[PDB]
């Protein structure tokens, strides 16, 4: 639905 | 970039950095990718022809055994010990493992589990003992970095990790040509079946491979396709290259500033249903300091 996610950052939890 | 460090860079000589790596001779490649389904925002185009210097590229992602060594050598402290986690894909949490309620958006098969990290790669009650010649994974950039500095190499950019990758095939879908799986026979370690449900391991592996599983390319080059993902030294942006200029065309290095960094070559996880990223014109990109389960590197150096 949005650009599949490969890459998980540290930053996208907060 | 300019990292600062707690140990002293030891003396090598060129004999000794070159070991295991391969000399990659300077000229041109064809860099990019024009699928008609690429993501826009993966920014995989235009194609378009680069001059590189010669340069070393290491034939395997460094191994556990080898960042081992480093540890041994520098006491060196990972980012996701720092933090005190890192990202397990959920399949490979073991029951009761001890997870936060961490979500990444738009992918709930990434855990953030305290206690993951390089030597204890699904969190508190795993180890490494079984895998010393795996990639080593929970690896961050800065990580990498630091692997290399003291090993005296330093991170590939993007265009030399994918002149290297593409290993003498001009524009090739694969490291080895355009078949997935040519005579029926598996290349890579990705995902195999219905993903994030089930992996069959159809491949061989549902987890990492050891770094020198399957064939290697036409330079030698092993697991550049698949296993892991492989930081790159550039910043990330989908369209700096874009323009036409000796300095996205000679020895390009990428934006001068960023957000994240490259990451090339797609993991065990990629899968055509999902993310299709295991071309090797393919890439995405990771924040310097964020580590998971799938994500090591390689090192490159100037001869
Ligand atoms: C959404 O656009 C989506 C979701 C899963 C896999 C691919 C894509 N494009
Ligand atoms: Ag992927
Ligand atoms: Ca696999
Ligand atoms: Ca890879
Ligand atoms: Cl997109
Ligand atoms: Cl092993
Ligand atoms: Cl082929």
């Amino acid at each position: 639905a949005t650009t599949p996610l490969c890459g998980p950052s540290r930053a996208s939890i907060l | 970039h300019m990292p600062s460090f707690d140990f002293d860079i030891p003396r090598r000589s060129p004999q000794e950095i070159a070991k295991g790596m391969v000399a990659i001779p300077g000229g041109t490649f064809r860099m990019g990718g024009e699928d008609p389904d690429a993501f826009p925002e993966d920014g995989e185009g235009p194609v378009r022809t680069v001059r590189l210097s010669p340069f070393l590229i290491d034939r395997y992602a460094v191994s556990n055994r080898q960042f081992a060594a480093f540890v041994k050598a520098t006491g060196y402290v990972t980012d996701a010990e720092r933090y005190g986690w890192s990202f397990v894909f959920h399949a490979h949490v073991a029951p009761g493992t001890p997870v936060m309620d961490a979500v990444v958006p738009e992918a709930p098969w990434w855990v953030a589990v305290p206690g993951a990290y390089w030597k204890a790669p699904e969190g508190p009650g795993s180890s490494i003992t079984d895998r010393p010649n795996h990639p080593v994974v929970h690896v961050s950039w800065n990580d990498a970095v630091a692997y290399a500095t003291w090993a005296g190499k330093r991170l590939p950019t993007e265009a030399e990790w994918e002149m290297a990758a593409r290993g003498g095939l001009d524009q090739a879908r694969y490291p080895w040509g355009n078949e997935l799986t040519p005579r029926g026979r598996h290349r890579c370690n990705i995902w195999q079946g219905t993903f994030p449900v089930h992996d069959t391991g159809e491949d061989g592996y549902t987890g990492t491979a050891p770094v020198n599983a399957f064939a290697p390319n036409g330079y030698g080059l092993y697991n550049v396709a698949g296993n892991v993902w492989e930081w790159c030294a550039d910043w990330w942006s989908a369209d700096w290259h874009a323009t036409e200029s000796p300095a996205t065309r000679i020895d390009p290095r990428g934006p001068e500033t960023g957000t994240a960094r490259v990451t090339k070559g797609g993991s065990f996880l990629c899968h055509e249903s999902y993310c299709n990223r295991y071309r090797v014109a393919a890439r995405t990109c990771n924040t310097p300091d964020s580590s998971a389960a799938h994500t090591g590197f390689r090192c490159a150096a100037d001869p």
